[PDB]
């Protein structure tokens, strides 16, 4: 990709009509705290530009709209690797609306707050809501 | 060796017997419900392609509808909340989780003979009881 463009390239290689990039779907995929994708990723991000496009790649449909990579990030334990999205420019007041994250008992989502600080705070991470307000810049 | 395939002159194989000799209290409970698991896993690991419940007797009963009928209820708790975590014992697993988000989970049991099997399904060999098998309405 280094040889190509990368900007078109990529945005349309992730899956179609539902927005899910490489950066994604690594974490879900992950394995007991890693990938070994996950940086990887960002590192290709770093030389070639567009990250920021990259981190705060959410879902297009509105059944899984606005969780980023973050979002999956505190859930499923890592609390190391949300320190890498905060510092490479991961959003942190991302929206997740979409409908698993309303009140419906058809199809029986989980509401959290629709904040990354409110998940955190819902998932017995309180070590990592500390971590949410002291973050760098961001 | 021994075949675990244990036909006999009642047709019970081990499992069948396994819910035959069972009495619905914790000590034997606790015990016959262990023992299924180290059977299935052999039965899965030294004689592959050959799930051992759909087996039957000269009656003709699995040991699941053996357990329907004979009243075994810690017995039948087990069958029916079987959840195998290890591969290559994983499809006897009954109860399957088809995510976990956070403490949110839809746990996915699976509906092989509780209802339409081509006999003696657990909830007709509950339902069309006779009278007296213990913990019938339980």
């Amino acid at each position: 990709l280094q040889k190509s463009k990368k900007h078109l390239t990529d945005n349309e290689f992730k899956d179609p009509e539902t927005g899910k990039t490489c950066l994604l779907k690594a974490m879900l995929n992950l394995h007991d705290g890693q990938n070994t994708t996950i940086p990887l990723l960002l590192e290709i991000a770093r030389q070639t530009d567009s990250l920021k496009e990259l981190v705060n790649a959410s879902y297009t449909d509105s059944y899984y709209k606005g969780q980023t990579a973050l979002h999956i990030a505190i859930e499923r334990r890592n609390m190391a690797l949300v320190t890498l999205l905060v510092e490479n420019g991961a959003d942190v007041q991302a929206a997740a609306h979409g409908d698993f994250f309303k009140k419906t008992k058809g199809r029986p989502g989980f509401y959290f707050g629709e904040l990354p600080l409110s998940l955190a705070a819902c998932t017995n991470q309180l070590g990592i809501v500390k971590f949410l307000l002291q973050n760098s810049w961001q | 060796t021994a075949d675990i395939s244990a036909r006999d002159s009642v047709g019970n194989t081990v499992l069948h017997a396994l819910v035959e000799v069972a009495d619905n209290t914790a000590d034997n409970t606790k015990f016959v419900t262990s023992m299924y698991n180290e059977i299935l896993m052999l039965g899965a690991k030294l004689h592959p392609t050959l799930k051992l419940e759909e087996l039957t007797n000269k009656k003709g009963m699995t040991p699941l509808a053996l357990a329907a009928g004979t009243g075994k209820i810690g017995v039948l708790a087990y069958i029916l909340q079987r959840e195998i975590q290890e591969p290559e014992c994983r499809h006897l697993s009954r109860k399957f989780t088809e995510w976990a988000y956070g403490p949110v989970h839809s746990s996915l049991y699976d509906l092989s003979c509780i209802d339409t099997c081509e006999k003696n399904s657990v909830l007709e060999v509950i339902a069309y009881s006779s009278s007296e098998t213990p913990n019938r309405h339980d």
